[PDB]
């Protein structure tokens, strides 16, 4: 019933702009002061500011002082974060939150990921991982995508378009030289494949890049 | 500012038993109406925070008993009944009282699995598509283990390679008590083709011996 | 007291 | 740890055979008995058989027998379900289990479906779903698309694969004459689209068919 | 042959009360070593069954004490203590003791939300695609509502259509408390050409006027 | 008592 949409982060250079937007509904908008909390890379949470229903109070970090600006629509039930003079201390993950009676951060969105750096955008090279020759008396094989050298995060995996779930891994991504590498493992029964296909799904929206990629035999 | 201490950094609980985690303000937090902001979240992973108590001791609607809230002035503690597999994920308490608002670091609470798991181990050749464009990867999967204390070394002909390893982890979630790992070593083409085998070698506490896998470049 | 403190629902019992 | 991965589903017309499979994992295997049970569209749950660790003792339902045979392979790790002289009550997803001290059906598979029909295989259409006539000031949109006329079952939708799941609602598919429809809605920020792009990503394993959409005004 | 008669079908209940669910046998289920194989087994929306009592009041590892099992002779209870969204799904009871093994029908779970919740209601015309093909599929969303109780009709310029509608519908999950529905009305293309205006109107305890979604093919 | 029931450990206590 009550939801909470942000959008609009993205990748952006030090000294550098990005507004962004959180769309309200389930709820009578201004009634409710709205607040941005971001989280940083190393998974801190820190308070950013907070906004009255009717708009014309705000508190913030001193921090942002002259380089974000808080306001809302309550016509249109949308809550607005315009960045300026980006920092990158300022790289988080960044939720907006609906306050209630005794309470701060009673409804979250789901976030959106602004990334402040110097770094190119990037698109992904991924490829297959399967065993070179060992084991064939094995119940079971495990199978994997390698998702290589892209900038920024995030990606996304899925496995025979979605159709295969159970038996996944896939980890966090690890930052190197400017760029990202990931993988994602699946396991399946060794009687299956290959000869039923087992295929990575990858796709990087900040790069509009999108590779299938089947794991064949080697 | 009110700086917010909180301990223990990770709680590591059995299923069902209870878990208290403590959290400290620099200085007193009573807002200037008489109440005490003081809220705990609680960060599942991959999802964003939610409320779970606020005003110290008040839960949110929907949390369930097994969570409670005590303290005052500067001095709080969030208790957790009977650990359930859902309630993993990082916990958060907050300041709202003073601005600029504050949370403290966070706390890990990880299940302390009734039994141990040996990781499944596998490793993966560079596919020949990787090595046609100039790179060489190589991949070893460690999954599915408990304890999540683990030795991970490659060794290239024997000996054993530090540069270009990247590690990536993923911790506990409410369906899976065991952990998993990733590690990647990469080399030019040209390297790659000076040696014969790669090794991914793990050592944990399941086996006195470690767990080895190999690959011959033959 | 801050008259111009944010909060619209949340100070209220 | 412990794992149990079915498969061999599919569609078969009356008075055939399909041979499932069960592979096992994180175990000794041949220290347990093992079970087939199967879940009917009604969504009953009906027991078809146990076998023993060893596989030379087996119990199962009288109505099975002559008709299903039930054998293990202990060296290979894998459990089977021989079927042959196939009935329409047979349709059902078949799951595998693996027994404990005091308990029947401690560990269970996915589920491997099939489907006992003379209705001929059939992909699915799938058509966009876009709004006619917007409210300006809605802070939300809602889009999907309509998966037409397939058969068998299932299928899988997901969002700009997979970026997409919070403002997701997919729905069971209904049965008109020999062939399944299904529908999937998406809500994203009304400031998002169309300026940015959104496509549902259909899997219909069974026809082997995977195709995407992209959601455009009209 | 012993049968399993579970009671009630479904069973609502509030956060935190109490649910208990029957579950009687047809015959004595005592085993020929003494014990009694009375097991309960949950169902979560969209995955396996799961193990939670077994012989009539032992809890499986992992499983919440705010589980138990009771009972004797032919009579057996399954009492879940301050209820958690996180146990949303179908319980089923289920008689190891006497070959063929038999399962009750199931008792599905549901939560009395504390609030109620006004459907998101929209409409959408046919794709150009699919009056290509020379079909016409009007497909209406009723999204998040609360309570489940809920009356829709379609329209075709102001008369009421009783043809040619299929209905789907989504439970609870342990993420969301509402329930949600898709309608879609198919005509042919000709038909579809011959009226103006299309309409999804629904009728829910949230409002005494209908909810009225309408489009004309212009 | 059947010799013949397949369960391996469930009977065990
Ligand atoms: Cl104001
Ligand atoms: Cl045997
Ligand atoms: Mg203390």
């Amino acid at each position: 019933e009550v939801k909470l949409v942000e959008s609009g982060g993205g990748l952006v250079k030090p000294g550098g702009s990005l507004k962004l937007s959180c769309a309200a509904s389930g709820f009578i908008f201004s009634n409710y002061a709205m607040s941005w909390v971001r989280q940083t890379p190393e998974k801190r949470l820190e308070w950013v500011a907070t906004i009255s229903g009717g708009g014309r109070n705000i508190y913030s970090l001193d921090s942002v002082k002259g380089r974000f600006t808080f306001f809302r629509d309550n016509a249109r039930n949308t809550l607005y974060l315009q960045m300026s003079s980006l920092r990158s201390e300022d790289t988080a993950m960044y939720f907006c939150s609906r306050e209630n009676y005794g309470s701060s951060f009673t409804y979250w969105g789901q976030g959106t990921l602004v990334t402040v750096s110097s770094a190119k955008t990037t698109p992904p090279s991924v490829y297959p991982l399967a065993p070179g020759s060992a084991a064939q008396t094995n119940s079971m094989v495990t199978l994997g995508c390698l998702v290589k050298g892209y900038f920024p995060e995030p990606v996304t995996v899925t496995w025979n378009s979605g159709s295969l779930s159970s038996g996944v891994h896939t980890f966090p991504a690890v930052l190197q030289s400017d760029l990202y590498t990931l993988s994602s493992s699946v396991t399946v029964p060794s009687s299956t494949w290959p000869s039923e296909t087992v295929t990575c799904n990858v796709a990087h929206p900040a790069s509009s890049t999108k590779v299938d990629k089947k794991i064949v035999p080697r | 500012d009110v700086l917010m201490t909180q301990t223990p950094l990770s709680l590591p609980v059995g299923l069902g038993d209870q878990a208290s985690i403590s959290c400290r303000s620099s200085q007193s937090i009573v807002h200037s109406n008489g109440n005490t902001y003081l809220e705990w979240y609680l960060q599942k992973p991959g999802q964003s925070p939610k409320l779970l108590i606020y005003k110290v001791s008040n839960r949110f609607s929907g949390v369930p008993d097994r969570f409670s809230g005590s303290g005052s002035g500067t001095d709080f503690t969030l208790k957790i009944s009977r650990v359930e597999a859902e309630d993993l994920g990082v916990y958060y308490c907050f300041q709202g009282s003073h601005a600029p608002y504050t949370f403290g670091g966070g706390t890990k609470l990880e299940i302390k699995r009734a039994a141990d798991a040996a990781p499944t181990v596998s490793i993966f050749p560079p596919s020949s598509e990787q090595l046609t464009s100039g790179g060489a990867s190589v991949v070893c999967f460690l999954n599915n283990f408990y304890p999540k204390d683990i030795n991970v070394k490659w060794k290239i002909d024997g000996s054993e390679r530090q540069n270009g390893v990247l590690n990536s982890w993923t911790d506990q979630d409410s369906k899976d008590s065991t952990y998993s790992m990733s590690s990647t070593l990469t080399l030019t083409k040209d390297e790659y083709e000076r040696h014969n085998s790669y090794t991914c070698e793990a050592t944990h506490k399941t086996s006195t011996s470690p767990i080895v896998k190999s690959f011959n470049r033959n | 007291f801050d008259s111009a403190e944010p909060w619209t629902v949340r100070n209220e019992d």
